[PDB]
């Protein structure tokens, strides 16, 4: 067949979000609300192109907005956030119900210094509309031409010319 | 066995066959086969005898082996295709395994050995079901996959089935064993045309079912399981033995009787596909079946055998059990040749 | 005798598990959903005889996805050649392939 | 399997609606009369088996035999005629749509064709 | 692989206990001591003779009951579906059929022994 | 195919050969039947898991159910033979010939 | 199976009689081994040595029949210079039947086997020449 | 440890040979026990925790009733082991030799075609790189039996009830 096109090592280099899973989970609720716009565009791209190599640029914008999200936290809510994710990091399940006291401290500072409001229950799971400008892919599956269907029927029925033409049977 | 329980078991056998003939999933076809076996074993052992237990054990072993091979073939076809639908099987090895399994279920030779034994072990009531209803599901499965069937293997099995059925029928004096070998020969006849035209297989199956229903119901109406016991029936009821002679002549494939229809149509279809040696050999080998049918006709009606004195008392009484379908099955199995152009309805 | 009572009465008794491209709980896609979708849509309505030869590229791709026989053959050839090169010292595995560089997140 | 996979075929339907465009078999059809004859023979055999007067006993039973046989034979014949009409229609359509596979042959009269003469001595 | 390690450690510990049991004590064996125990008297027949099961039917049905228990195990996950009506009806159907099979075996004197 | 598939298919073949080759007891034949059923379960399970055929993950359980149904059938036939002959020896099944 | 068939048929008629005879012998030996296996399965020998003897006898009979048939047919084709005449195969089949009778030590068996085998071999040759299909591919 | 599945499959074949040679059914029982446990191990290694534990549990319970019968029906005064009869030992040795030959042929020769085409690479290769998320895909597919597979549930339940009935009818004399 052909040669699988692969993007070069340079063009898939991004400033990685070098934080931990516990850190991400602590800020996840606010991250979903603030970084909604670029993340949803990337998800729409991946779920319409169905090819990771056709959404690298949108993937880069996810990290850039994710880094910008944490930069504001470090500048306005550094210490209360560090208390929050340290508590979450302790539990093996990384539960939210064992750190509600620290969560309220982080939400209170963020609501004042940055103005962010934590999304309510059942709000980060809703299906959203994404207004993009990249054209909708015409053939995402790279499908071949569908074979021509067989000829479809004909007009009305008429009796067999001489009935059943089975040997000596005249009818 | 309680009549309610017997009716439930019979309905479970029928529901298993209908599941096989109705589903589009291989797993459900295998499930229907399993249900058929599960509900058939006690039906085989309705009358408890050591011979009945032996027949049930042999039938269970054979059908279990066949079902295991069929499920292995299904699993291999899924592995090589990722498909469960009953369609063109995509693996030759899986096709061969499935063909062997289905031939073993049908009793096609050289998987014929269990049929004469299981048929003899069970009563006439169970033998009728075994030789008529138990052939529907595997034949339907074969008809659904006739495109993927390797013609060489199926034709070899059919020819061997006809040869072995004829040869086995000649040395048999037990009526049930004669019926079993005749069933083997007719199954070979049916499976001969499977790669060519399945509607001819359906026609042969219908004709064979009618003939075997008539024969088994006549045997039940005479309560005869051996040639000597059937010979006495000329004295008490000559009508039954005359109808039996007519049905045997029909089973031989003698025109103008209905038994000529399947062989004639099969030879036609096989000659349409430029196969001239195989149908000729099959027609010539049918003469052995015709031979043992004629021998039975002699011992039963064409010639009269010595009766016993106690038949005088039996002369006074009339049969109480009445099989309502027997006259229709006799008529359909003897006088339907003028109606072959009805073949199209089976399309 | 495939008495297709399901298509007649409209019931769906077993057509939901015939293929892996059908609806599955929580929309968990099959490993070869795309290939099977292409093969089925290519070979829909044209008959089995035509589907065997016409939509054969799609079926070959589907089989390759299912079993990965040719991909495994290529990988085995690569492994054998790499081993032969290492035996003769004509090749040196890179540090990221030797567990010396931190893998990207 | 030929007609089993025809497009538009509704499963488990004895007579499709398109069959009504064909003339129904006449009630005086010889095939229908033979179906009635088969029913009468079935009635006679039923009388013979149950040891009752073959030609007179149970006129209602023989009548029912004949009626059922004629009814089912009429429907069976209608289906058979429909299927043969379908076969002819499909064959004609396939011939029309494939002119290359069924070309007209040059019509040479016997005066032109040379067929060898084999004497009988 | 941790479960494999645990299994290996347990098996090795048990086999080491067996080894110490069979090689630490002072062994003095003779024919009479190793003879089968039959409450001080010599056994009449072999212990490998047939031993009739008076509850054979119970075991053969316990086979199918274990099958039904295997069918019922996925229930905790089955409650997480959106088709709770169909799921509940099918689960109750399986349980009703199990109860019906038990009742049939009970009434037809199948659970009784001998 | 992976070598595990080869091993499982070979196990099924060995169990089939064992079942087809009786020696004395009918119990060992049922053992070979159960072994074939187990091999088919393992094969189907590996196939379903590997291809992520989620909706087909219930197939091996159904196979197991009908497997132990056949096992119960075999066990009941075994007890009847033992009751009728005293041993489960396959040679006692000899009345029905040809 | 078809490997041996094409190892025998690809050899042209009346050429390489030794190799043709060897191929026919191999086919006969395979058939005899199949027959021996079936006989052992259906009619069990009392001892392993008895089974080996039965297998050896059947295999030797079948292989001798095949070798004699091949040699006779090829020699007839060579001498008569008629590769496409079924009489060669008829003579080969009758020779095979005579060898079968010799192995069974019965004149009647020998004569009957000669007749039937010769007829069948002539039929096979005629089918090869004309194109008769024992197993016809479904064509309709 | 990269070939754990292959080792388990070899033990599977060994156990199948063990109970296929037909020793005393008691010993065939432990042969099937080992085979079932190792198959559970394989299925666990492929991600089928519930399925593997299910075969382990069912066969463990099933072979128990077989053992009960082995001591009631198939009880020989001298039960035979794999080293008790030259027929049983021959079958066992033949099975082991067949398994070893095929394993050696498959390993030393990467591509092996006995009946199907087998590749000598490790089974880890065929694994997928996808993420199931907060799912046990096998568990969800199995639990879909009560939602999607209503027909399967009905047929299986009916078959089990009819199986109980059939057992009672068979074992009644």
């Amino acid at each position: 067949p052909g040669i699988v096109e692969l993007p070069t090592l340079e063009d898939l280099k991004v400033q990685e979000v070098k934080v931990s899973s516990s850190v991400l989970k602590a800020a996840a609720h606010h991250y979903g609300a603030q970084c909604d716009k670029p993340n949803k565009e990337f998800m729409l791209c991946r779920w319409e192109e169905k090819d990771p190599r056709r959404c690298l640029e949108e993937g880069k914008l996810v990290n850039q907005c994710a880094l910008d999200f944490f930069r504001q936290i470090k500048r306005h809510c550094a210490e209360p956030f560090t208390e929050y994710w340290t508590c979450i990091d302790y539990s093996g399940l990384q539960l939210f119900r064992h750190c509600r006291k620290q969560q309220a401290k982080f939400d209170e500072c963020v609501l004042d210094k940055l103005g962010w409001v934590r999304p309510d229950l059942g709000e980060l799971s809703k299906v959203t509309k994404v207004k993009t400008d990249r054209p909708l892919p015409e053939n995402p599956y790279h499908s071949r031409a569908r074979p021509e269907p067989n000829p479809e029927a004909e007009g009305d029925l008429k009796p067999a010319k001489h009935g059943s033409r089975l040997f000596f049977w005249t009818m | 066995m309680n009549p309610i329980i017997y009716t439930t078991l019979i309905m479970t056998v029928m529901s298993g066959t209908m599941l096989v003939m109705i589903s589009s999933h291989w797993l459900l076809i295998w499930i229907g086969f399993e249900m058929n076996l599960l509900a058939m074993i006690p039906v085989l052992m309705k009358n408890f005898n050591p011979r009945a237990t032996e027949a049930a054990t042999k039938y269970f072993l054979t059908q279990a082996t066949a079902s295991m091979m069929l499920m292995m073939a299904i699993i291999i076809n899924l592995l090589y295709s990722g498909q469960w639908t009953i369609t063109k099987m995509f693996n030759p090895v899986a096709m061969t395994m499935m063909t062997m399994a289905l031939a073993m279920k049908l009793g096609l030779s050289p998987f014929h050995f269990w049929v004469p034994e299981v048929t003899q072990g069970i009563s006439l009531q169970a033998g009728l079901l075994l030789l008529t209803w138990q052939k529907l599901a595997p034949l339907s499965v074969l008809c659904q996959i006739s495109q993927s069937i390797n013609p060489n293997l199926m034709l070899t099995m059919a020819m061997l089935s006809i040869l072995i059925g004829g040869w086995g029928g000649l040395n048999q004096t037990q009526l049930r064993k004669i019926m079993a070998y005749s069933s083997i020969a007719h199954m070979g006849w049916m499976t001969a045309v499977l790669p060519y035209n399945t509607t001819m297989t359906i026609l042969n199956l219908l004709i064979y079912i009618t003939m075997t229903l008539a024969m088994f119901m006549l045997l039940i109406h005479s309560s005869a399981t051996t040639t000597l016991s059937l010979s006495h029936t000329w004295n008490k009821m000559p009508v039954i033995t005359s109808l039996m002679m007519v049905t045997l002549l029909s089973m031989g494939g003698l025109p103008p009787l209905s038994g000529f229809m399947p062989k004639w149509m099969i030879i036609q279809e096989m000659t349409k596909n430029e196969s001239i040696i195989m149908p000729t050999l099959m027609a010539m080998t049918a003469l052995l079946n015709l031979y043992f049918y004629m021998r039975l006709a002699y011992s039963s009606s064409l010639t009269m055998f010595p009766s016993t004195n106690n038949m005088k008392m039996k002369w006074q009484f009339e049969h109480t059990k009445q099989m309502k379908l027997l006259p229709t099955m006799i008529v359909l199995s003897t006088l339907v040749l003028p109606m072959t152009p009805a073949l199209s309805s089976l399309n | 005798p495939f008495f297709d009572v399901q298509k007649r009465l409209g019931l769906d008794l077993d057509r939901w598990m015939t293929i892996q491209s059908a609806e599955q709980p929580h929309k968990i896609p099959g490993r070869c959903h795309a290939f099977e979708k292409e093969w089925i849509e290519c070979a829909h309505g044209i008959g089995g005889i035509r589907a065997e030869k016409e939509c054969k590229i799609e079926f070959d791709d589907f089989v390759e996805c299912l079993l990965r026989q040719k991909t495994m053959k290529r990988l085995s050839a690569i492994k054998r050649q790499r081993d032969k090169l290492i035996k003769e010292g004509k090749y040196t595995p890179p540090p990221h392939h030797l567990g010396k560089e931190d893998p990207r997140p | 399997t030929m007609m089993s996979g025809r497009p538009g075929r509704v499963p488990l339907q004895f007579l499709p609606n398109e069959a009504r465009s064909l003339p129904p078999p006449k009630l005086t059809d010889p095939r229908l009369v033979y179906m009635g004859f088969l029913g009468y023979c079935s009635g006679l055999i039923d009388n013979a088996i149950r040891r009752r007067p073959v030609v007179s006993a149970g006129l209602h039973r023989q009548l029912l035999y004949v009626t059922s046989f004629v009814f089912f034979g009429y429907y069976l014949l209608k289906r058979q005629d429909y299927m043969y009409a379908l076969r002819d229609h499909d064959m004609f359509a396939y011939v029309k749509s494939h002119p290359e596979d069924f070309p007209e042959k040059d019509k040479k009269t016997y005066g032109e064709i040379l067929e060898e003469f084999h004497p009988v001595r | 692989m941790n479960i494999m390690l645990t299994l290996l450690t347990n098996v090795t510990l048990a086999s080491l206990l067996v080894l110490i049991a069979f090689w630490l004590p002072q062994l003095n064996a003779y024919s009479e001591k190793t003879s089968p125990y039959e409450c001080g008297f010599d056994p009449m027949g072999s212990a490998r003779l047939p031993f009739s099961m008076k509850f054979f039917l119970v075991a053969i049905t316990f086979l199918l009951f274990d099958l039904e228990i295997a069918l019922l195990l996925p229930l905790p996950w089955a409650s997480q579906t959106n088709n709770l009506k169909t799921m509940l009806t099918m689960a109750l159907f399986l349980l009703i059929l199990l109860a019906a099979s038990l009742a049939y075996e009970w009434t037809q004197k199948g659970l009784e022994w001998a | 195919m992976p070598l595990v598939y080869m091993n499982i298919i070979m196990a099924f073949a060995i169990a089939l050969a064992g079942l087809l080759m009786y020696r004395s007891h009918l119990m060992s034949s049922l053992l070979c039947l159960e072994g074939m059923m187990l091999s088919l379960f393992i094969m189907s399970t590996l196939i379903i898991l590997n291809t992520h055929f989620t909706l087909a993950n219930m197939m091996p359980i159904i196979l197991l159910v009908f497997a132990a149904c056949e096992a119960a059938l075999g066990l009941s036939l075994l007890v009847m033979v033992s009751n009728t002959y005293g041993t489960d020896y396959v040679q006692n099944l000899n009345l029905l010939q040809c | 199976a078809k490997t041996l068939l094409h190892k025998y048929s690809d050899i042209p008629e009346g050429t390489e009689c030794h190799r043709k005879a060897y191929a026919s012998t191999s086919i006969g030996g395979a058939t005899g081994l199949i027959v021996s296996a079936y006989s052992i399965a259906l009619k069990p020998p009392a001892s392993f040595l008895e089974g080996v003897a039965r297998t050896g006898r059947y295999t030797f009979t079948s292989a001798a029949i095949g070798a004699i048939f091949g040699l006779t047919s090829c020699i007839s084709a060579q001498v008569r210079e008629k590769p496409d005449d079924p009489l060669n195969y008829f003579i080969g089949g009758c020779a095979g039947g005579l060898t079968l009778g010799a192995r069974t030590r019965s004149y009647g068996i020998g004569a009957a086997a000669c007749a039937y085998m010769g007829l069948t071999a002539a039929l096979v040759k005629m089918g090869q020449l004309e194109g008769w299909q024992v197993f016809a591919e479904p064509k309709v | 440890t990269m070939y754990i599945a292959f080792i388990l499959s070899t033990i599977f074949v060994i156990g199948f040979v063990g109970f296929s040679s037909k020793p005393s059914p008691i010993y065939g029982g432990l042969g099937l026990i080992v085979s079932g446990g190792v198959g559970c191990g394989i299925v666990l290694n492929f991600g089928g925790s519930f399925l593997g534990l299910m075969v382990f549990l069912i066969y463990l319970g099933g072979m128990l009733v077989v053992f009960g019968y082995t001591t009631a029906m198939a009880t020989e005064m001298y039960p035979e082991v794999w080293v008790s009869n030259k027929t049983v030992f021959g079958a066992f040795v033949s099975g082991l030799m067949m398994e070893f030959c095929m394993v050696y042929y498959a390993l030393k020769e990467e591509e092996v075609e006995i009946i199907f085409k087998f590749n000598g690479l490790g089974d880890w290769v065929i694994y997928d790189t996808g993420d199931s998320g907060f799912f046990s895909e096998e568990a969800m597919g199995i639990a879909a039996l009560y939602s999607y597979g209503t027909w399967l549930v009905i047929v299986t339940g009916w078959s089990l009830l009819i199986g109980v009935v059939v057992i009672m009818e068979i074992t009644r004399g």
